[PDB]
RNA sequence: AGGGCACCACCAGGAGUGGAGCCUGCGGCUUAAUUUGGAAACUCACCAGGUCCACACAAUAAGAUUGACAGAUUGAGAGCUCUUUCUUGAUUUUGUGGGUGGUGGGCCGGUUGGUGGAGUGAUUUGUCUGCUUAAUUGCGAUAACGAACGACCUUAACCACUAAUAGUGGUGCUAGCAUUUGCUGGUUCCACUUCUUAGAGGGACUAGGAAGGAGGGGUCCCUUAGACGUUCUGGGCCGCACGCGCGCUACACUGACGGAGCCAGCGAGUCUAACCUUGGCCGAGAGGUCUUGGUAAUCUUGUGAAACUCCGUCGUGCUGGGGAUAGAGCAUUGUAAUUAUUGCUCUUCAACGAGGAAUUCCUAGUAAGCGCAAGUCAUCAGCUUGCGUUGAUUACGUCCCUGCCCUGUAC
C-alpha cells in the first residue's frame, strides 16, 4: 500500500523527500518493492536523490534503472540533450567503477548516444585496474569510448591494443602513438603522420 | 535606470558595425533593450561613444 | 486597343457592421515587470529578494573524503549549514599555469529537342490564310516529317446480399373502459427483415431525367568559473486620457411575463482506476447524500433542446422594454480565490427612441432566426469546428466600378 504514497512522490522537485524514499534500500525486497513504486514515472530531480541512495545489486539498480531512464531522456528529450539532473546522478552515480562499465558501458555498446556518455564517463578519474579491465572487454563507432578510455594516460592491455590495427578512428589510432607485428601495422598503414610518428 | 535613461538620444553601434538605438530602460539594475539593423548574436559587443573638446597647451622656449 | 472571366466585382435585393453598454485582439501610454509577436502556483520565456554548484603545474593523506538519527537557523532552509558523533576509505583536497566544448555563429518545402529546307551570320520553318475550345482542344493547307512534360479517386442516388446490440406481428399472462366483443396499455416465448443498420455488389454517353454535380526559400574563427547555471517565496502577463478591428446583448406589442402543450441530429464516457450518471431521500435555490448501469447500435439517452403552439396579465408611459455599475449573504473547484473562478438569493436600475461618411457576406434546404455536442480543461467561453430545428425576398445578367488573364517599336 505504500504506492499511495508514491503516487505523491512523483512530485517531489525539492525539500524533504518521503520517509518511504530513504528507508527503501533497508528491505531485501527492494529489487521487487521498488517495482511498486515505479520511480521511473517520477521527476528527474528523484533519480538523482535515489541515484546518491542507491550508494553488487547497485549494477542490477544501476542497469535497471538508470540506464533505462538515461536511454529514455537521450532519446525522448525534444534537443537529444540530457536533463541536468539525470547528467548529475549519471556522473555522479558510478562511484563503484565495476557498476558503471558493467551496467551500462558494455550495456550500452546513435552515435549521439555514445558521445553523451564519453562526456560524463571522461569527467572523473578511474582506478588503473579499472580501466585496464574496460580497455580489453572493448577489444572484442564504440571505439569512441576506446579513444576516450586511451586519453586517461599493462603487458595484456598492450597486448590487445596490438591487435587494434573514419577521422575518429585515425585520430584515435594517432592518439595510441603516444603510447615483429608492429611491421604489420606499418604495412597497413601503407596500404602519413602515423608512419613518420611510428618511426620513433 | 536613471543613467540609462539620461543618455537615451546618443546612437549605438556594434563593433561589428552595425548600427541602433536605445528603446527604454527594463528594471532596476541598468539593463536596457535596444534595436539594431540585423541579426545580433552573444559573440557581438554593443558600444556609444562620447567626445570632448580637446584644446592646445601652451609652449616655453628651451636651452 | 480589343476581348474574356469573378457576389474576396457590380446590377436587383436580404442580413447587417459603423452610433449605445459590455467582452476580446493589436498599437500607444503607464510600471519594478506589464515576456515574446481557454496564464491564480507550474506553464514562464518577465520583475524583487534568497540559498547551492573542468583539464596542466606547487602543498597535503591513511584518514583525502563519503553517508546519516533527533533538533535548529531566514522575508525565502535543508544531514550539501549547525548542536550531538557515528559510518566509510584514496573514488581526492588548497594555491599557481592558455579551454576546451553533452557551446555560439549534414538534409527538405501552359512548355521543347531529332532529321530535313533557307542565310556568312543572329535568326528562321516545323508552331500556318481561314473555321472551332477552358486548353497545343481539332478540320484543312503544305519544305517539312515524325516525336516530349503539365493539364483517378471518393461522395449524393436507386436497387439483389447481409446481419441483428434495431424493428414489426402473433402467442401466454394481465390492468382500465365498454360490453357486437371491441379500444388503449403492462410483462414469457414464436415468426419475419419491409422500415433501421452497416458492410459489400451493380446502376448517363450531351439525352427528357435521381443527377446533364462537390471534394482530394527552409533545417573555418570567438568564448568558458560557478558562465550563455540549479532551485524557493512573493508579484506581473488582467494595469488605461486614447486609436483601429472581430463580436455579445438591446432600443419592445410580428413583444415581455405566468401556466399548459411538446418534437432532433452529429458526439463523448471508469479497473491505470473514479469517467458519463439513472433511481430514492434532504434543501427556496445553487447544491448535498445512499445506491445503480455502462470499456458501450446494448447504459447515461427517446440526450422529453430552444425557437415554436394554446390560454391569461400588461397597454404605449425609457414602461412590467433593457440589465451595465454597486451592497449584503449562502455554496462549489483548488495547496491558495484579496486586485475576487463560477453558481444561487434579495436589493441597486446607467446608456440605449433603429444609428453620418465609409464598409462585409450571400443565389436553395442556401441567407437569417434557434439550440445542442466536441476541443482546450482541477475550476473557468460572449471563442473555434461540427450537427440538427424553423425556413424567405431577389437574379439566372453585364463589363459601369474593383481586380485578374489573353492577342507598333532597339526600347
Amino acid at each position: 500500500a505504500y504506492t499511495t504514497v508514491g503516487s505523491i512522490l512523483k512530485t517531489w522537485t525539492h525539500g524533504k523527500l518521503p520517509k518511504l524514499f530513504k528507508v527503501i534500500p533497508s528491505l531485501r525486497n527492494w529489487q521487487d518493492v521498488i517495482y511498486v513504486t515505479n520511480p521511473e514515472e517520477w521527476s528527474p530531480h528523484v533519480v538523482y536523490e535515489a541515484t546518491k541512495l542507491f550508494v553488487k545489486e547497485s549494477q542490477k539498480f544501476i542497469n535497471l534503472i538508470l540506464l533505462e531512464r538515461f536511454r529514455d531522456n537521450i532519446e525522448t528529450s525534444e534537443d537529444h540533450s540530457l536533463n541536468y539532473h539525470i547528467y548529475r546522478a549519471v556522473k555522479k552515480s558510478l562511484y563503484k567503477p565495476s557498476a558503471f562499465f558493467k551496467g551500462f558501458l558494455f550495456p550500452l555498446v546513435n552515435v549521439r548516444e555514445a558521445t553523451i556518455a564519453g562526456s560524463v564517463l571522461a569527467k572523473v578519474s578511474v582506478p588503473a585496474l579499472h580501466s585496464s579491465a574496460a580497455l580489453s572487454y572493448l577489444l572484442r563507432p564504440t571505439t569512441v569510448f576506446i579513444k576516450i578510455l586511451l586519453d586517461k594516460k599493462p603487458y595484456q592491455t598492450v597486448d590487445d591494443c596490438v591487435y587494434y590495427f573514419p577521422v575518429i578512428w585515425h585520430k584515435a589510432f594517432l592518439t595510441f602513438a603516444q603510447r615483429d607485428q608492429r611491421d604489420f601495422l606499418l604495412e597497413t598503414v601503407r596500404q602519413p603522420e602515423i608512419r613518420r610518428e611510428l618511426l620513433a | 535606470p536613471e543613467d540609462v535613461e539620461w543618455f537615451k538620444s546618443i546612437p549605438l553601434f556594434t563593433k561589428s558595425g552595425r548600427s541602433g538605438f536605445i528603446k527604454e530602460s527594463l528594471g532596476t539594475h541598468g539593463y536596457f533593450k535596444a534595436t539594431f539593423d540585423g541579426k545580433l548574436s552573444a559573440q557581438d559587443v554593443v558600444a556609444m561613444s562620447l567626445y570632448k573638446r580637446m584644446w592646445p597647451m601652451p609652449s616655453l622656449p628651451w636651452n
